Formats: C-alpha cells, sequence, structure tokens
RNA sequence: ACCCUUGGUCAGGUUGAAGGUUAGGUAACACUAACUGGAGGACCGAAUCGGUAAGCGUUGAAAAGCUUUCGAAUGAACUG
RNA sequence: UGUAGGUAUAAGUAACGAUAAAGGGGGCGAGAACCCCCCUCGCCGAAAGACCAAGGUUUCCUGAUCAACGCUAAUCGGAUCAGGGUUAGUCGGGGCCUAAGGAUAAGCCGAAUGGCGAUCCGAUGGAAGAACCGGUUAAUAUUCCGGUACUGAUACUGGUGACGGAGAAGCGGGGCUCCCAAGAAAACCCGCUGUUACCCGUACCGUAAACCGACACAGGUGGUUGGGUUGAGUAUACUAAGGCGCUCGAGAGAUUCGCGGUUAAGGAACUAGGCAAAAUGGUCCUGUAACUUCGGGAGAAAGGACGCCUGUCAGGCCGCAGAAACCAGGCCCAGGCGACUGUUUAACAAAAACACAAGGCUAUGCAAAAAAGCAAUUUGAGGUAUAUAGUCUGACACCUGCCCGGUGCUGGUAAAAGCCCCAGUAAACGGCGCUAAGGUAGCGAAAUUCCUUGUCGGGUAAGUUCCGACCUGCACGAAUGGUGUAACGAUCUGGGCACUGUCUC
RNA sequence: ACUAUAGCUUUACAUUGUAUUGGAUACUAACUCGCGGCGAGGACAGUGUAUGGUGGGUAGUUU
RNA sequence: CACUAGGGUAAACCCGGUGACUGGGGCUAAGUCGUAACAAGGUAGCCGUACCGGAAGGUGCGGCUGGAAA
C-alpha cells in the first residue's frame, strides 16, 4: 500500500510514499548484516567514474541468498525486514538445521509459513526448484543463469516472469522487459512475483529526499559551455543539436549492444 | 579572513617529510638534487 | 571544488499533519464533535552560516573590510 | 618606463590603527601625561571573565640594561644579557583494536621508471587497570607535602561489544513513544605481609600583542563554562567575581568632512527610483476580504485594554505620556518572470540564470549498457528492466495540431562492410511557403512591435511608465513546451494609506 | 575548411582441429566462461598483423 | 457619571446605474452559399454521448420504431 501526505507544506503536496503494511520486523538480524561504505561514483584510483552519486544515508548490507542450495531442508519464515539495499522487502528464515538466511520477499509469503528449495520441493510460492520441475505456466522469479551461480534475472520490487514453454535442455521464459529468451533447465527459479509492487507509485516530493537516497544533482549540457559538452554553448536558449552524451556517443535509438554477442542464439525475440 | 596557510603537524609531515620523500622514485630525485645543491635543510622534518 | 571515513553543534517562542481515545452514526465500513498527539527541505527569532541595500573606507585598521540593514537558521544545515 | 648603492623633492606635510575616558595624591628617579601604590571616575560582564584542543616554542619568574625594538617619552615591556623555573602507578598520550585510505603476500598487468592485488599500518572512533580533601612557590601542582583511598604485577562455536532522527517523561532608625531516509569495524569481555609500579607531556599565550593574516594589524580560529535583577530567552539594559580604559598628548572650538540629535508651515513637490530616514513594533481580548491546490491567504486588514492604591472586576490616585527606557512586523491594491525550500560568478552581476520533485524519449538480459584506465583492474553494483545509463522538459490544471521532403538515427579494399535503393523515426535536429507540410488551440504593441509616445478606456491638474481592450503578429505559438495558476520571492514593475529634512530651504 | 589520429566496425591470414553431406551440419581436443573434477559453450568468440569504412572524440594547421 | 437622537470613521453586505470592448435572442424583408428534414427525401429517421467541420451537418458506440422493403 501507499500512504499520500497531506498538503500542509509544498514539499508534502505531493509526496507519496509506502505504507510499510507488510514490514513485521524493525531490527535486522545481526549475524547477517555489516556496515557498508559508501562510493562517490569514485573507481579505485579516486577518479570519479559516475557521476550524480553521493552522500544519503548510512547503510548495512544484508547477506541475501541468492543461491538457496540447502536441498531438502524446510525453513520457516519468521520476519518480513526492510532492507534498504532494494526496492523489495526480505524475509529471514530458520532452518531446521539451525541455519539463518535472508531471501527476497515473494508476494504473498506470510510469516509462519514453510519454504524449501531442490527437485522435490513442491510449487508453492517461496520455493526454489530447478527449472526442469516448475509446471509451465508458473509466475516465477529469481532465475539463475547458470546452474549454481545464483539467482540475477528477476529481482526488483513487482517483477516477475513467465515460463511459457520447455524444449528439452532448455527451457523458454518471457522477462519483464518483453524479451523472450531460452534458459538452461536446471538453472534455478523461485515461485511467485517479487512483493512490494507498490514501489513505482512512490513519488518524491522533494529534492531532499533525493539527496537522502543518495542521488546528487544532474546537470543539462545545454546549459554548459562547448568546453564541457558537446551540446553546450550560444547566445540565450539552444536546442543543442543532435542528443549526445560528453563523448558524443547519440541518444535516440542507436544500438549499443555488441553486435557479436554469443548469447543472441538463446534470445529468440528481443524487446527494450 | 581564512589565509591559505592553515598549519597541521600531522598533514605537513605526510606531505613533505623525509619518508614520504623516500617512498617514491621521485621524492629521492627531489633529496638527491637537494643534497647536491647543499642545502641545510634536507627536508620540513630537518626544521624545528 | 567535489567525494570518503569518523566526531560535534543548533537560546527561546509559535503553528498544529498522520495517528489515537471518547461520544453520535451505519447492515458494516465510512463520516461529525471534543480531547490527545507532535509531523514539517513549516513560521518568528539568538548563536552560527551567508552577503541584499545604503553609508563609510579607496598611499584602507583590511591585497575585499567596518557600521546599519537584510536572508537562512532540524536541514539539499553548519562544523572539527 | 635600463640595473645596484647612496642621497634628495613633495615636508616637518599625511599619519601615530576602532570616540570604553579619565582626574588627583604619594613613591622612585638625573629625567615621569604614560612606571609602582592609594582614592575617585569610566568600559565588558553568554565577556573584553574562567577552561580544553590546534598552532607557537621560553614569550613564564627574578636581577641587571634603555643602544636597537615599542608608531611619543619611559625609571616600563611579550625588548637585550645572565640566572632560575615544568616533579604523576591513578591526569593526557603511548603501549592494544580497527575505519576511510595506504603499504604489501600469493598472483595479474606492463618499453623502463612501475600499475594493481587479502595480512600489516593508519584515529577523527572502541578499550584503557586505577581517587579526592587541604596546604605550600617569585615561577609547578589531582604531579611536592599531610590525610584519606584505590589499582596492577611480584616473593610467602553461539552472545556481548554494537551504534539513527524527533518528541514526551523519570534626616530617621536513563529508558519509553513515534517515524522512515532504516542508522561502522575490530580488539575485548562472556558462554560453550612484604617489595615494587616503566616511557613521553606538564612552563607560558591560546575569540589572541605569543596561532593564520609582512605589523604589538578593527579580519579568521574547533570544544566547555558563563553569577544577580529583567525577561519566553544564552535577546535586551544595568551590575558582582574577574578583567580592562584599547602605547602619542595639550590647547582651541573657523571652513569642511565622518558618526549622531532637534526642527515652524507644508508633506514625495525630491529623485531614474520614497534611495536614505521617518513610521510600524509587546501581551491579552474582539474581528478578519478577494482567491484557493481546502493546507492556506492570516499576525490579513480594522479595533479595545495595559501604571499605582484599596475592596470583594469595581472604587479611587498621579502624569504630557503607564508596551513606559533598551528591546520590538509598516500595511493595502494590481501586473511580468520563476511553482515552491535551496544553488551561483572567493574580489563590481543572487537573478528571470542553475538545481528541483515530476513527464517523455532512447539505450541496456547481466563479464549489462555506460564511465575511468596501455592493460590488469575498478566504478555501474554486488544492483538485475518497478533496475541502471544518456538526453530534453521542469510543481500543478487544461492541453500539447500539420510535416519523414533536408540533416541525423534504425532496418532490409587487402589477400565483406560500405555505398545504392526502399521503409521507418519529430516529447529526434528541423520546418509550418513552387510545394514535405503552407500554424490547430491558446495568446498577442508581449522580457518578442521597427514604425511607436500605434489607437481607445481607466487612473492624474497634467501619465513616453502602469493596468484593461483592439489586432496589418517588422519578426508569438504548443515538452529549445502553449496558455493559466493558489502559495512562495533581500526578484522586476505600477498605484494608494501611514510617515517623514528626500525636498520648498 | 585541410590533414592526421584514439575509439568503433568489416574482411583475410595466424591462434585453428576432426567427420559427414562442396555448404552447410555435427563432433571435441585448442580456446572461453560457471560451480566446487563436474557443467555450459566451441574452432566461433577474443587477441596479433594487414585491409576498406567511420571518426571535431582528440591534435597540428590554414583561412 | 451612565442612557440616547444625531454626528464622524472604517469595513463588509444588499439594492441600483454607467463603461472601452465583447456575446446570444426576437422580428422584417430578402442579398449570398448550399440542400439538412418531409417519399426508402435519393446514406431510414430519431435519443444519449464524444470528436470534427463555412453552415445546414458528418462520423464512432449503444438504444428506439415515432421506418420502408422484405
Ligand atoms: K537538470
Ligand atoms: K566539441
Ligand atoms: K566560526
Ligand atoms: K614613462
Ligand atoms: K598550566
Ligand atoms: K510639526
Ligand atoms: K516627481
Ligand atoms: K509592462
Ligand atoms: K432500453
Ligand atoms: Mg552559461
Ligand atoms: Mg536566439
Ligand atoms: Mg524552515
Ligand atoms: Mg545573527
Ligand atoms: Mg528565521
Ligand atoms: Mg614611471
Ligand atoms: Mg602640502
Ligand atoms: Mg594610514
Ligand atoms: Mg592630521
Ligand atoms: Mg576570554
Ligand atoms: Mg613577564
Ligand atoms: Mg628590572
Ligand atoms: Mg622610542
Ligand atoms: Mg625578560
Ligand atoms: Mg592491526
Ligand atoms: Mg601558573
Ligand atoms: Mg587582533
Ligand atoms: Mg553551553
Ligand atoms: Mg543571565
Ligand atoms: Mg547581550
Ligand atoms: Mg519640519
Ligand atoms: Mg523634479
Ligand atoms: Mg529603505
Ligand atoms: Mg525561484
Ligand atoms: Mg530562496
Ligand atoms: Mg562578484
Ligand atoms: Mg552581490
Ligand atoms: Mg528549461
Ligand atoms: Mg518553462
Ligand atoms: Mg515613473
Ligand atoms: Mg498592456
Ligand atoms: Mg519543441
Ligand atoms: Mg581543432
Ligand atoms: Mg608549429
Ligand atoms: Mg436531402
Ligand atoms: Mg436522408
Ligand atoms: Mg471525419
Ligand atoms: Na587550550
Ligand atoms: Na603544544
Ligand atoms: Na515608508
Amino acid at each position: 500500500g501507499i500512504r499520500k501526505l497531506k498538503p500542509t507544506t509544498p514539499g508534502q503536496r505531493h509526496k507519496v510514499i509506502g505504507a510499510f503494511d507488510k514490514i513485521t520486523a524493525s531490527t535486522p538480524e545481526k549475524s547477517l548484516v555489516v556496515g557498508k561504505k559508501k562510493t562517490g561514483g569514485r573507481n579505485n584510483t579516486g577518479k570519479m567514474t559516475m557521476r550524480y552519486i553521493g552522500g544519503g544515508h548510512k547503510q548495512k548490507y544484508r547477506f541475501i541468498d541468492f543461491k538457496r542450495t540447502k536441498d531438502g531442508i524446510p525453513a520457516t519464515v519468521k520476519t518480513i525486514e526492510y532492507d534498504p539495499n532494494r526496492s523489495s522487502r526480505i524475509a529471514l528464515l530458520y532452518y531446521a538445521d539451525g541455519a539463518k538466511a535472508y531471501i527476497i520477499a515473494p508476494d504473498g509469503l506470510e510469516v509462519g509459513h514453510t519454504v524449501m528449495s531442490g527437485s522435490e520441493a513442491a510449487p508453492e510460492v517461496g520455493n526454489a526448484l530447478p527449472l526442469a520441475n516448475i509446471p509451465v505456466g508458473t509466475i516465477i522469479h529469481n532465475i539463475e543463469l547458470r546452474p549454481g551461480q545464483g539467482a540475477k534475472m528477476v529481482r526488483s520490487a513487482g517483477s516477475f516472469a513467465q515460463l511459457t514453454s520447455r524444449e528439452g535442455t532448455y527451457v523458454v521464459i518471457k522477462m519483464p522487459s518483453g524479451e523472450v529468451r531460452r534458459i538452461l533447465s536446471t538453472c534455478k527459479a523461485t515461485i511467485g512475483s517479487v512483493g512490494n509492487s507498490d514501489h513505482a507509485l512512490e513519488k518524491s516530493g522533494k529534492a531532499g529526499r533525493s539527496r537522502w537516497l543518495g542521488r546528487r544533482p544532474h546537470n543539462r549540457g545545454v546549459v554548459m559551455n562547448p568546453v564541457d559538452h558537446p551540446m553546450g554553448g550560444g547566445e540565450g536558449r539552444q536546442s543543442g543539436g543532435h542528443p549526445r552524451s560528453r563523448k558524443g556517443l547519440y541518444a535516440k535509438g542507436l544500438k549499443t549492444r555488441a553486435p557479436k554477442k554469443h548469447s543472441s542464439k538463446y534470445i529468440i525475440e528481443r524487446r527494450k | 579572513m581564512k589565509r591559505t596557510y592553515q598549519p597541521s603537524n600531522r598533514k605537513r609531515l605526510n606531505k613533505h617529510g623525509f619518508r614520504s620523500r623516500m617512498a617514491t622514485a621521485n621524492g629521492r630525485r627531489v633529496l638527491a638534487a637537494r643534497r647536491a645543491k647543499g642545502r641545510a635543510k634536507l627536508t620540513v622534518s630537518d626544521e624545528f
């Protein structure tokens, strides 16, 4: 859900934030968190390689189990928690073996439920199965690209993918982007869609919230000088010509995916 | 108004001290040139 | 100038968001009134940060200041 | 406009560095406005008093000295010379631990010099194993001494550490609550009767005459404390403790300047412009319009009371004045631009410029695209299309027309790309007069109109500015957005009331 | 504007092999990647030399 | 000293008037452009709603017969 702020101030007139109605705990698990350092977009030589990054609230990293290799060990869902590092919520799991882990919280997973991973697991929401064992037509998320490497594909809040058909060693999956592509049937996926689908309805309301989230102001190229940007210069306002970056890379329709990439053999239909 | 020199002994030694000069090939070049000129004050480490 | 890590500072007053409780009200939610609550790049205003307007200074007390006036002052704040 | 050294001229001139301020009596001395003691006066007093840190480095105290330094003199000095002065088992640091970052191992990269790369280094953080009271010096004191104490050595694999913001609360006599932006690491620590006590700092200045500013410079400099009356207050005024009268004076009282005070009658006539000044100002009680995004506008505007005494709000008393001094919103009507709080040309521009929340388009299926780097490698991001990046527009409301002809972009030779051709793409650049299409809505003498002070209406005695209309728009026009828009503005611009040396003068 | 050039892109040779049916398909052993040998690719890709395009991103200049 | 008619002030309301400019309507003739409806009026008509056109109007979607032909 979402909470719309009343317009007591101009900086709150257009502000919509989440209702936090799924969170059941406020403190993270101590053994699964660690303090995280920030980069200002600076690489190991100290040079700013990525702009518009800096400041923001201090954050701690949560260890998410994207691999889920504890096959056949049932786990109990303990809490649903806020994670500052991703748009979705996370879930705390207690294994009957006595381990603890964090997983991406799927839509519909409630505190007190049971989850399992591996081939013998029932295809219920929250369970992790090899794609060879998932019934065709199931809504899935957290899709592995290579077997054993961990989920990479469908992870953002509200996002989901679909298993459309299977063709032997490969299954066919439709992506959030609308791409249709082939995935090895020994790769793993989790049943259900990622929760917190109302994350897209939130509005910051003011510049201060972007500063809290750790973004820095972005300057348009047409209001610079020619020495700084190809689109800068002129007396008064000017359009800047064909849109391009500081290095002259066209910004309208020029494709940048490598034309000889091997993975294009597994991509049936493309969509960006 | 605030002027350009704001003293700090730790920063002075970290930036221009003897060990800072010896840590780099160009710093040793500076030391060799100063010895060849015959400076009585080799680095800021010599000052007090 | 920007960033990173670790610390510190912000007299006093005002306003009164969400939420809650109590009465009425509904098939039930809604919804009305009182009390409570204490949010906010909210208000007035010291420290502080900045530098609007005028006067003065222009071999100056100062290689950019002073006096009055004025902006911000829980934050995109200031500062070691 | 040559160079070094020396010496002139301006000239016994500018100036002697905050307008907090001095007067007298004694002392010493060859010499006294200034030195020492006393009395009186004045200034600071959330400091101009008292402390910690950075920085300085003997400036600390005493005896001699007055050449130079001290913007005057000096018997004086933060000055010259000599002597003296800093005392720790418990204070501070270090020894221990790790952050950013740095140096490295195995390895990786690379004409060379070398560049990377997980254990070590590295506080601004975490541990430290551990007191106070009193007295004493010219100069040190939790260190010396007298008591009173305490601490450490020595001879008889799961928890903690471990963490945010805001608010309530415990003459006469800490936890708690709420919130979203979700709040270090490692050591460590848990569970599983003597005999000794090492090292470094310790003086002095420290909102400053000792630090940064060439100066004994009206500037800058992190943290703590900061009495009384007045007050909401750390504001303001006065004043204890404590500290100061700012290292040139004396006369005189022209012009003129600087900082202030008063002003008859008039009251913006001043001026580019009400610039500056004046005016408003407190608490409580009444009462508050257009418009609106329903929050606001709003402290709108406009009124009334206020001292002292007595009596259970009334009766009385005094003054020109009861907010008593200091302190302490001017208000209203109407336009342009920009939604708003912010940012910017250190040193002539604070704005309508930048940013902004938000919208669109495009790229990107993850060794992602993209950005740094010769590379390794790193950022992106340990994020995964509700994500990241490039680019334009800039809250919101109603909306955002026509053109793919041109230019971009996307598709289908050495020993195949391209190019062609065809198709697509305007919230791509661009255009909206024979053509690709010949400007839709909405605006319009406009931040755009040359002619031009266009014409008409309003406002004034009089209006090249302003507001409302008209439309032959030199040369508006829909995301280099069109037209509006409540709130907001040290913005630009017009008119009123208040008020006044801005002006008559 | 003239002339170069980083980068990007095309093809040939090298790295680079085998079989079937040449022009494609298939294979695994070069080579690449993932998980701790196994899995996924595969003579492609990447890299070197040569070569044609593109290239105010950068440079030297002229006007 | 209260009480009050009347006076001044401000506001706000109500009732009227006028105003550059800018919009419908009625009536009379008939200048101009078309032919929308009345016959299946030459695309059956009408109702609601939306968009668009010099105008009558056109088109989309649903409805009705107060429509022929069948
Ligand atoms: K921008
Ligand atoms: K350029
Ligand atoms: K300061
Ligand atoms: K000359
Ligand atoms: K001391
Ligand atoms: K008068
Ligand atoms: K005048
Ligand atoms: K105007
Ligand atoms: K019906
Ligand atoms: Mg510019
Ligand atoms: Mg122009
Ligand atoms: Mg504020
Ligand atoms: Mg102030
Ligand atoms: Mg304020
Ligand atoms: Mg000369
Ligand atoms: Mg003269
Ligand atoms: Mg002078
Ligand atoms: Mg003089
Ligand atoms: Mg002081
Ligand atoms: Mg002394
Ligand atoms: Mg002496
Ligand atoms: Mg002298
Ligand atoms: Mg001395
Ligand atoms: Mg260590
Ligand atoms: Mg002392
Ligand atoms: Mg000073
Ligand atoms: Mg204090
Ligand atoms: Mg006080
Ligand atoms: Mg004061
Ligand atoms: Mg007068
Ligand atoms: Mg005049
Ligand atoms: Mg003024
Ligand atoms: Mg603005
Ligand atoms: Mg502002
Ligand atoms: Mg300037
Ligand atoms: Mg200025
Ligand atoms: Mg713009
Ligand atoms: Mg605009
Ligand atoms: Mg005028
Ligand atoms: Mg006008
Ligand atoms: Mg445009
Ligand atoms: Mg050039
Ligand atoms: Mg040359
Ligand atoms: Mg007809
Ligand atoms: Mg018909
Ligand atoms: Mg049509
Ligand atoms: Na100190
Ligand atoms: Na020191
Ligand atoms: Na005035």
